[PDB]
């Protein structure tokens, strides 16, 4: 009997595929926004529909005449829109995105590490007073031609959040790199990701190897107490392996598999060597 | 065998790029001291920024169906008893009723065998009763023997 | 390097050998065993779970054939034996990467051994210990494999390997098998730990997975520099054995694959005793899981 | 119609499995101990032996795995209480000096 | 560790069912033959099973997010129900890697399986099976007395 | 037993045309005797040709997980028990809790189980371990009966 | 999906989605269980002589 600690190692992938966001298409960027000269441009998206906004933010709801507001956390969920299929009219959409710190990666297998239990997602700092504390900003948008008029309303439109959040990709690489310019830039959106290949790994079969075998600078011994005679001799050009394995073969019924003594035997599939 | 096709959900598709009928914008920032003020800041944000609003462009798509359809009809259909076609139109055809080119030119529409025959029953066609089942076209045997002479 | 480079898929797309039950030509002399769909592999990977850490435990059986079966006698007894910690040996991978660089561990805390008794009457157990005392009662024991290993090595694009074997005496001899094995695969067994050895497929000369045997030529053994055993004049080509042609001008070829008719008539003799009255399926039980018929498969 | 000329090619797969070599006068599997064995232990002799194999390229360095079949052996007393002796034999390739 | 066969069965169960199914166990274990294992036997039906979970203290940024706030493919399906799509695209935030470099700690958690079957114990005196009939069915001690069963 | 989904290469579907953005064009040909210039030739050319500039446009889909995203919650889902389900909004259901109305018009999120759970170990959910696995749908032994009778 | 509350026809709807219903099979059970009575002093079988 055996008691342990195994580390498989950071390779260790027993999944074809990857699994997050699978659905997506293969090219489709996140929402960002990166600087150009110089300037800054965003690529973004909003698909929650709200009331009327203001400069305090975007109205969701009314608890008796107070308007109600979004929690800046964890509003507008990203998994939240109108479920009508013939598009209507709106006025006062919202959406998230992230600022130009976090680096870009296409929407293909992307992660990041939820921060409070309502399930928002947001690089704490620590605040200046002693606290820690999430840092998002707003931004409002307009119809361009409704911009070539007074003031007389310019009432805003459109407000996104914008954010910052570790961002990476544990089983997925990029397989396209346009050009080799690091940093944020408008080439970068070009790139593409493929998922990792899979990859087992386990103890072998009858657990070969474990225990030494053939080799008279580590024999086993099994003796009487008082005499010390050894009963059992070994030689070395004697595979004692390949034994258990035909063996076994031969005395029963290898095509099934048994825990206790991990039997299974190794197999490829009939179709893949012939096509 | 027919219990139908297990299609509880749809699989819609997207474009390519997720988004493609964007909408040019610009930055509005509130105006300062009154009060529901508003003004243009063209300092840093760019001018022109593309958002889409509301969900994105996709399209449907019944996949099991699909993959049945094709299925049964291959099979089952080419090959019911010839008093169910008729001849192509003003397209060359052979005359001999038992060449290749009868037999391949000829058609047969797919009304006759489609996804809702006998539904949930286990059950075989009457016309094809009467027709040879190893004249089909997976007799295993047959295509091992074809094979193994060669391609 | 495995994961990140790539490879056009132009080179197998549906348009390939169409219609044919064909194997592409590279990938014959790859492992197959090395895959993600080894069942027996993937089994064994879930079988502890799908982590990354794990505390486990297991029960080791013993093997060796001289202590398998044998029907210890009252007493005290000393057992000892080791095991080894080599991350790379232990455990297999899918792919061949080494594991002790990509930084896999493992440690043990602590052993226990287990036994079972029967709770046989005591009268009866004296007499049958005392019965079984005496000398002509004794204990025999045969290994299964039971045969001698010897492995030679082979230099690139080599065509011919001669092997020795200096003047002994020959009684009661069996026969002989042979195999081949890729060098970077097979281990260097013989002290506490290796080096220089980065692979992790399908140790084939160490479990079974064996696949190229698709590729020999011919076999010819000699007695004392004047025998060519057989001998006798028996064989098609007396000399020696040849397994496969190359270029047939009589017509030597059987089950319209490319070997010679003698070969398959010596398997299927020492197989199964068939031969001498034609030929037939041999039956299910007589052709176990590494049998010979089993695992034929002709391809054009 | 219009297929071009073609040529074929023959060849065979064997995965898992060893080629083997009975030792007999007929090849054919007569029992544990075969007769020439016999037949030499009659003649009372010694020989040497050459064996020659020819194989197809391959651009990686190789290995040949040989299995001289044998037999091997092992009897087991107990005289008496907290006690075992053992005695090993494997012909023909012996093992030990005494 | 009296657990066995890498599941959370004690030892000495696993040698009594097999025992009581196929006097096998006192000389080592095995796969018993085919027609001495029909279909409602035991070993047939017998599934261990095991995963590996993420751990609630030992990793220190466990947050337990309800279901209403997992958006893993964000803008690609409905929200809690079968119905049309909806939502933006956006980074993840469900579940958890238990691979690659980033892994977080975590516990283990076995079971196993067994159906279309009843457990069995024999009245033998070592629960092997040796006849249609026991010894311990037969001794006076059991059968000229009386007794109380709890 | 969830290994997960092979889906390296992308699938995409085409317009039916072919092309279907495109542009018009003019015919042009060189103006001799200048070294360079160009002049107009629809002496017995078309003076407005479609021509496409670019790759086409298709959109993307992603297949094997589609099909055993649909497979999970056709088979599995449905049958998780009646404490985890939620009622519908404005359909009236009824109030027995066995009748099959109930038990068809109740709704369980797809969010529950989906291609994103349990990667790579072979398990058998708790919430499944005591509810019956005989009760079900695809049961080789009761579908024969069901179908023996006709349907 | 049933978009309102309310009754009739009107815009608001015209934007449902459906959805089909679940598979149920019902039959005779294996071997015709409980097709005849056992084990019930009410309905004891008879099998004797005249
Ligand atoms: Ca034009």
């Amino acid at each position: 009997d055996i008691r342990g600690v195994l580390d498989r190692g950071p390779t260790f992938k027993p999944y074809s595929g990857t699994a997050y966001n699978a659905l997506a298409p293969k090219g489709a960027p996140n929402p960002c926004e990166w600087d150009e000269a110089q300037k800054t441009h965003v690529f973004g998206q909003a698909p929650y529909s709200g009331i009327n906004i203001t400069k305090e933010g975007i109205q969701i709801g009314v608890e008796g005449q107070t308007p109600k507001y979004a929690d800046k956390t964890f509003q507008p969920e990203p998994q939240i829109g109108e479920s009508q299929w013939y598009e209507t009219e709106i006025n006062h959409a919202a959406g998230r995105v992230l600022k130009k710190t976090t680096p870009m990666k296409p929407c293909y297998g992307s992660y990041a590490k939820p921060t409070n239990e309502n399930g928002g997602q947001g690089i704490l700092v620590k605040q200046q007073n002693g606290k820690l504390e999430s840092q998002v900003e707003m931004q409002f948008f307009s119809t361009t031609e409704a911009t070539a008029g007074n003031g007389d309303n310019l009432t805003p439109k459109v407000v996104l959040y914008s954010e910052d959040v570790d961002i990476e990709t544990p089983d997925t690489h990029i397989s396209y790199m346009p050009t080799i310019k690091e940093g944020n830039s408008r080439e970068l959106m070009g790139q593409q990701s493929m998922p990792n290949r899979p990859n087992y790994i386990a103890f072998r079969d009858n657990f070969i190897g474990l225990m030494y075998y053939n080799s008279t600078g580590n024999m086993g011994v099994l003796a009487g107490q008082a005499s010390q005679l050894n009963a059992v001799v070994d030689l070395q050009d004697r595979n004692t392996e390949l034994s258990y394995q035909l063996l076994l073969d031969s005395i029963g019924d290898r095509t099934r598999y048994f825990s206790m003594w991990n039997q299974a035997v190794d197999s490829y599939d009939p179709d893949v060597r012939i096509i | 065998e027919n219990h139908g096709t297990e299609d509880e959900l749809p699989n819609y598709c997207f474009p390519l790029g997720g988004v493609i009928n964007t909408e040019t914008l610009t930055k509005v920032k509130p105006k300062t001291g009154q009060e529901n003020g508003w003004e243009k800041d063209a300092t840093e944000f760019s001018d022109k920024n593309e958002i889409r609003v509301g969900n994105n462009f996709a399209m449907e798509i019944n996949l099991n169906a699909n993959l049945w359809r094709n299925f049964l009809y291959s099979n089952i259909a080419l090959y019911l008893p010839d008093k169910l076609k008729y001849s192509p139109s003003n397209v060359k055809i052979s005359d001999n009723p038992n060449t290749y080119d009868y037999m391949n030119k000829r058609v047969v529409a797919p009304g006759l065998v489609d996804c809702y025959i006998n539904l949930g029953a286990r059950w075989s066609l009457d016309y094809m009763d009467n027709v040879n089942p190893f004249n089909h076209h997976r007799n295993a045997g047959l295509r091992y023997r074809s094979m193994l002479l060669g391609n | 390097y495995m994961n990140k480079r790539v490879v056009a898929p132009g080179l197998v797309d549906c348009y390939i050998n169409l219609g044919a039950r064909w194997s592409l030509d590279y990938m014959d002399n790859v492992n197959p065993f090395n895959h993600h769909r080894n069942a027996g592999l993937r089994y064994r990977s879930m079988l502890l779970g799908n982590g990354r850490y794990v505390p486990f435990h297991i029960q080791v059986p013993q093997k060796f054939f001289a202590i398998k079966n044998l029907l210890l006698l009252p007493g005290s007894y000393t057992y000892e034996w080791n095991f080894r910690k080599d991350v790379n040996m232990v455990l297999q991978s899918s792919l061949g990467n080494d594991l002790r660089v990509d930084g896999a561990s493992i440690k043990f805390d602590s052993i226990c051994l287990y036994a079972t008794f029967f709770p046989m009457a005591h009268n009866t157990a004296s007499t049958l210990e005392a019965m079984l005392r005496n000398d002509t009662n004794d204990q025999s024991f045969n290994d299964y494999l039971s045969a001698a290993n010897m492995l030679y090595p082979i230099p690139a694009n080599a065509t011919n390997v001669p092997i020795s074997i200096p003047s002994r005496n020959w009684a009661a001899f069996r026969g002989w098998a042979f195999t081949r094995l890729k060098t970077k695969e097979t281990p260097s067994l013989g002290s506490g730990y290796d080096p220089y050895y980065t692979y992790s497929g399908s140790i084939p000369y160490l479990d079974g997975t064996f696949y190229l045997n698709h590729t020999f030529k011919k076999v010819a053994i000699t007695f004392d520099s004047s025998v060519s055993w057989p001998g006798n004049d028996r064989l098609l080509t007396p000399n020696e054995f040849e397994i496969k042609r190359s270029v047939d001008g009589e017509g030597y070829n059987v089950a319209q694959c490319n070997m010679t008719k003698d070969w398959f008539l010596v398997q299927m003799l020492a197989n199964y005793n068939i031969g001498y009255q034609g030929f037939y399926i041999p039956e299910s039980y007589k052709d176990r899981m590494y049998s010979f018929f089993r695992n034929f498969q002709p391809m054009s | 119609k219009t297929a071009v000329d073609s040529i074929t090619q023959k060849k065979f797969l064997c995965d898992r499995t060893l080629w083997r070599i009975p030792f007999s006068s007929n090849f054919m599997s007569m029992g544990a101990l075969t007769d020439l064995g016999q037949n030499l232990l009659y003649a009372n002799s010694a020989h040497a032996l050459d064996m020659t194999f020819e194989v197809d390229p391959m651009d990686e360095p190789t290995l040949l795995y040989v299995l001289f079949e044998v037999f091997d052996v092992v009897r087991v007393h107990r005289p008496h209480r907290g006690v075992i002796e053992t005695v090993y034999l494997r012909t023909p390739f012996s093992a030990g000096n005494a | 560790g009296y657990n066995v066969a890498q599941c959370n069965m004690t030892k000495d169960w696993f040698l009594v069912q097999m025992l009581a199914n196929y006097n096998i166990g006192y000389q080592g274990f095995y796969i018993p033959e085919s027609y001495k294992d029909r279909m409602y036997s035991f070993f047939r039906n017998f599934q261990p099973m095991s995963r590996q979970v993420v751990d609630d203290t030992k990793y220190k940024d466990y947050q337990q997010v309800g279901i209403l706030h997992q958006h893993n493919n964000s803008g690609f399906v409905g929200y809690l129900a079968p119905t049309m799509r909806e939502g933006q695209a956006y980074p993840a935030n469900f579940p958890y890697p238990l691979i690659g470099k980033t892994a977080v700690d975590s516990i283990t958690q076995k079971k196993f399986l067994c159906d279309r079957t009843l457990w069995r114990i024999p009245f033998s005196s070592n629960f092997m099976s040796m006849g249609a009939l026991t010894d311990l069915g037969q001794n006076l001690l059991y059968a000229n007395s009386a007794h109380a069963l709890d």
